[PDB]
């Protein structure tokens, strides 16, 4: 009937504030690790400016 | 700026200190021309010691 099909529509848009927070849970994580993939230009840096030291 | 700035400083005392030893080493140099003049002076007055006229 009418009002039962109403909340289960709902649920579609209330999972996609799931798909709103799993975008921010993946997104916040994963550019988080290649900010720490960034140290990788300091090992290099490094052992190229240990040349400016050889 | 820790790795750089302390192999500067450490190779500019570095060179310092051969300029150092470069400065000391001629002027022990310069010591040792003087001390054997005074050296052979000293053999040199042992001959006037020697002949007695000029000694008395």
């Amino acid at each position: 009937q009418g009002i039962q099909q109403l909340l289960q529509a709902e649920k579609r848009a209330a999972e996609k504030v799931a798909d709103a927070r799993k975008r921010k849970a993946r997104r916040l994580k994963q550019a988080k690790e290649e900010a720490q993939m960034e140290v990788d230009q300091y090992r290099r840096e490094r052992e190229q400016e240990f040349q400016s030291k050889q | 700026e820790k790795k750089e700035k302390q192999i500067e400083q450490q190779k500019k005392i570095q060179m310092s200190n051969l300029m150092n030893q470069a400065r000391l080493k001629v002027l022990r140099a310069r010591d040792d021309l003087i001390t054997d003049l005074l050296n052979e002076a000293k053999q040199r007055l042992s001959k006037v010691v020697k002949d007695t006229t000029r000694y008395q």
